[PDB]
């Protein structure tokens, strides 16, 4: 796997119908319509969490839908209930998603009654399934590359969210996986891995190599900018700093690679071999650190046979200059990405059980 | 002795259709409008051959660039509410709204 994917957090079931049902039965105490009506959605809401956050989950849209729906629908009861004035008896229980080391400090597991760290684990385990989701799919399949551009973005904008409002109606101090640091960087991680989509879109399609070199050179930037956060305060599992380090150098090589071609075209063919240098110094670095984690072996061999027919070309027709790295026009960043804004509904068709109440 | 911004109107849009701004500015779109949820409008688009398709994504950006600049000389100023004015009347014409926020970012460049 190139792609970085997120494992999704476990929680213990909860009786999330008892208190809901007291309240309703305190609220509407000679209302039968509205006692049978509220209370069997309560009892809906408790089988809701049970399906979207009580069982492993399959890599399929229909769990993801689950998944938003239970979001959707807690973001929903908040105000209808008295959660604020802390009135409502309901303790989640969640576990870090990075099960790594030794288990010591006792927060691998996190019980806290709030509404608020629920809504922020939920939203976790709908970026971490997009993400899994995103990295299940057959990149050299059209359809496959939309679904992975589709569910990165997604995966980056909910992840972001949890960053800017997890402290805010926390009270103690997050597990790692949820704090800000910690989504900030998996946030940029796919968002990075989303503009990769955009790039094998481009290559996929044989468009311009212009565009090209423009797509992998802002994913060069993201996967830098992940990898300069990932190295400060390393939490995550220890695949991650090697995989972006690797993306870095990659995208830095293929936007280099397709500007070298522009450069041919354009008869600038000592500025062709110079980029080709710089694709090849690059994954020199990549082949020689991260063997482990990416096989940039075909990518290595197609850089080396451009360069040497560049330069027997050159050597003996064009005599062309082969310019300083400094003196080449920067390739310029073309962004196709948007971390995607969590606006309840993020779900379906989504119907508030709580509507009438 | 055309306005100011008439004249920069007319700059871009040559550039659109002679030049690589143009050639970028179709690609950008094409890639945005393939990969946003499907519409009748966006698999049409799709579906369409690339000098067919480029042509219209070029004359649809023209149309934009025009309807957004279309002032007197004071609207070239605060330019980010003429954004605010449009977008909203195109959250059920998804593909023109595409359209519509690339030609605002060409446009921005020259009039900021």
């Amino acid at each position: 796997a190139t792609f970085i994917s997120v494992q999704l957090k476990k929680t213990s079931e909860v009786d999330l119908a008892k208190p809901l049902v007291k309240f309703i039965q305190q609220t509407y105490p000679s209302g039968g319509e509205e006692q049978a009506q509220y209370c069997r959605a309560a009892e809906e809401l408790s089988k809701l969490r049970r399906a979207a956050v009580g069982r492993p989950l399959d890599k399929h849209e229909g769990a993801l839908e689950t998944l938003l729906r239970y979001y959707d629908q807690i973001c929903s009861i908040e105000p209808k209930f008295p959660f604020s004035e802390n009135q409502i008896c309901l303790t989640f229980t969640w576990k870090d998603a990075f099960d790594k080391g030794s288990l010591f400090g006792g927060s691998v597991k996190l019980a806290l009654a709030s509404l608020g760290y629920e809504k922020s684990c939920v939203l976790f385990n709908c970026a971490a399934l997009a993400s899994q989701i995103a990295a299940e799919q057959n990149l050299d399949n059209d359809e496959g590359l939309k679904i992975a551009a589709k569910h990165y973005q997604f995966a980056s904008g909910a992840f972001l969210h949890i960053k800017e409002t997890v402290l805010s109606a926390l009270s103690r101090e997050p597990t790692v996986d949820i704090s800000p640091d910690t989504v900030g960087t998996l946030s940029l991680i796919m968002l990075a891995q989303a503009q990769e989509v955009f790039f094998l879109k481009a290559t996929r399609d044989k468009m311009k190599d212009a565009i090209i070199a423009k797509l992998a050179n802002q994913a060069a930037d993201y996967f830098g900018d992940a990898f300069k956060q990932c190295q400060y305060k390393d939490t995550l599992p220890k695949e991650v700093f090697p995989v972006l380090a690797a993306k870095h150098c990659i995208m830095q090589a293929n936007a280099e690679y397709h500007q070298s071609i522009l450069a041919k075209q354009q008869k600038k063919f000592g500025e062709e071999i110079a980029r080709l240098q710089h694709a090849a110094e690059l994954i020199k670095t990549v082949a020689s650190r991260y063997d482990e984690y990416v096989n940039v072996k075909d990518f290595s061999d197609k850089i080396n046979r451009a360069l040497a027919a560049a330069k027997k070309d050159n050597d003996f027709i064009y005599h062309d200059r082969v310019p300083d790295l400094k003196d080449l026009d920067p390739i310029g960043k073309a962004t196709l990405v948007k971390s995607t804004p969590v606006n309840v509904p993020i779900s379906q068709k989504f119907t508030d059980l709580f509507e009438k109440m | 002795h055309h306005h100011h911004h008439h004249h920069m109107l007319e700059t871009l849009i040559n550039k659109i259709y002679t030049g690589p701004l143009g050639e970028e500015l179709v690609q950008t779109l094409y890639l945005r409008i393939w990969a946003m949820e499907e519409t009748p409008e966006s698999l049409k688009i799709l579906q369409m051959r690339e000098d067919i398709r480029d042509q219209v994504l070029k004359m649809k950006t023209e149309r934009w660039l025009r309807t957004l600049i279309r002032g007197e000389k004071t609207k070239l100023k605060d330019f980010q509410k003429r954004y605010e004015e449009v977008h909203p009347y195109l959250m059920k014409e998804k593909v023109e709204q595409v359209i519509m926020e690339e030609a605002w970012s060409l446009a921005a460049h020259i009039v900021q």
